[PDB]
């Protein structure tokens, strides 16, 4: 079936430019426009532009013309989005999207979306997190992982390699005065399991190619 | 050409209730209007197209109506997992303008938080920093307050709170409060406590631990 897969999360400094990629599969890539949408920190979806892969013709929202270049490589079914003069205000999740795959006109609603690409505008350097255990005390027990001092967002936390999900709360990242992110991931489990059940948290930070696993034991 | 105005910007209703979102256009565009749901941490997903057509696989409680310049999204039987931001879009031609978005919350029955406290790990102390964590689990409504005490001295300026999105199954919130200290300060003092005030609690609930034990 149809799929759009985008490049990984990225950091770029003020005035620095960024290029995002969108590899398509499951349909004739050249026969349909690729549209680009963005969600800035505390904003709604913002349509940026459209690109025809056959001709390379482009169209942009007023807010974005002279700032965005849409290109493509038809041989590897890839669309690209280049954004120039990066400002604080351009920190956002960037999406590529395409129409429903149908012959007929008037179906140019965005049926398919890329997974999204977090782009962070800052002069701060990249850093992988330290993971610290949140050990159960003393029924229902709460335990977790403190994922501290990483940059940029995001991280993914999973429990026992996706095995454990019911009871999981991952908190949104908070930017400390240090200029680095910290979050916690917690899980409420039966008390009688700490003796027999193994609880590991898996933290993936892809901007630093970091993969940490922390075992959470009762102290 | 064609401005799109979405209302309300925020909404609160109970499970099994009926709610309505409004999209007004400044001009006709032949009813090429789509409705998208974006749930917390997910990519957008189309619900409605051509003003009134339900996308295949989308639950029956979703319905679009209107034409010309006045459009409506209705949810006839609200579920917990419908906590999301909703968007109207014109797709007649470029630009493919989005509405401002409408955020939906579930009003449910009051629930007190379960409070847990976590000492710093031996591991972290080697960095020179101690992070004490206070978990407030599974509470409603969203308004809560956390006050840190170190040997009964109330703390200020040295902590941060983070709230989860409304759970897509029980419609509750969770909150984390991190107290950040120097290693010198953390090993100076004995009794670490967080005091939680919430409308489901008759009086503040305190959780504490003694450094060492
Ligand atoms: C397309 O991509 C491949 C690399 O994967 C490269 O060899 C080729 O030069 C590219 N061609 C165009 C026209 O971009």
């Amino acid at each position: 079936q149809v799929q759009l897969v985008q490049s990984g999360a990225e950091v770029q400094k003020p005035g620095a430019s960024v290029k995002v990629s969108c590899k398509a599969s499951g349909y004739t890539f050249a026969s349909y426009d690729i549209n680009w949408v963005r969600q800035a920190t505390g904003q709604g979806l913002e349509w940026m532009g459209w690109m025809n892969p056959k001709t390379g013709n482009t169209g942009y929202a007023q807010k974005f013309q002279g700032r965005v270049t849409l290109t493509r490589n038809t041989s590897i079914s890839t669309a690209y989005m280049e954004l120039t003069s990066l400002r604080s205000e351009d920190t956002a999740v960037y999406y590529c999207a395409t129409y429903r795959i149908i012959a007929a006109v008037g179906y140019r609603y965005f049926q398919y979306w890329g997974q999204g690409t977090l782009v962070t505008v800052s002069s701060a350097s990249t850093k992988g997190p330290s993971v610290f255990p949140l050990a159960p005390s003393s029924g229902t027990a709460a335990l977790g992982c403190l994922v501290k001092d990483y940059f940029p967002e995001p991280v993914t936390v999973s429990w026992n390699s996706g095995a454990l999900t019911s009871g999981v709360h991952t908190f949104p990242a908070v930017l400390q005065s240090s200029g680095l992110y910290s979050l916690s991931s917690v899980v409420t489990v039966p008390s009688s399991s700490l003796g027999t059940q193994t609880y590991i948290c898996n933290v993936n930070h892809k901007p630093s190619n970091t993969k940490v696993d922390k075992r959470v034991e009762p102290k | 050409d064609i401005q799109l105005t979405q209302s309300p910007s925020s909404l609160s209703a109970s499970v099994g209730d009926s709610v309505t979102i409004t999209c007004r256009a400044s001009q006709g565009f032949g009813n090429y209007l789509a409705w998208y749901q974006q749930r917390p941490g997910k990519v957008p997903e189309v619900l409605i197209y051509a003003a009134t057509t339900l996308q295949s696989g989308v639950p029956s409680r979703f319905s679009g109506s209107g034409s010309g310049t006045d459009f409506t999204l209705t949810i006839s039987s609200l579920q917990p997992e419908d906590v999301a931001t909703y968007y109207c879009q014109k797709y007649n031609s470029a630009p493919f303008t989005f509405g401002q978005g409408t955020r939906l919350e579930i009003k449910r029955t009051v629930a007190a938080p379960s409070v847990f406290i976590f000492p710093p790990s031996d591991e972290q102390l080697k960095s020179g920093t101690a992070s004490v964590v206070c978990l407030l689990n599974n509470f409603y409504p969203r308004e809560a307050k956390v006050q840190w005490k170190v040997d009964n001295a109330l703390q200020s300026g040295n902590s941060q709170e983070s709230v989860t999105e409304q759970d897509s199954k029980d419609s509750t919130y969770s909150l984390s409060s991190t107290l950040t200290l120097s290693k010198a300060d953390y090993e100076k003092h004995k009794v670490y406590a967080c005091e939680v005030t919430h409308q489901g609690l008759s009086s503040p609930v305190t959780k504490s631990f003694n450094r060492g034990e």
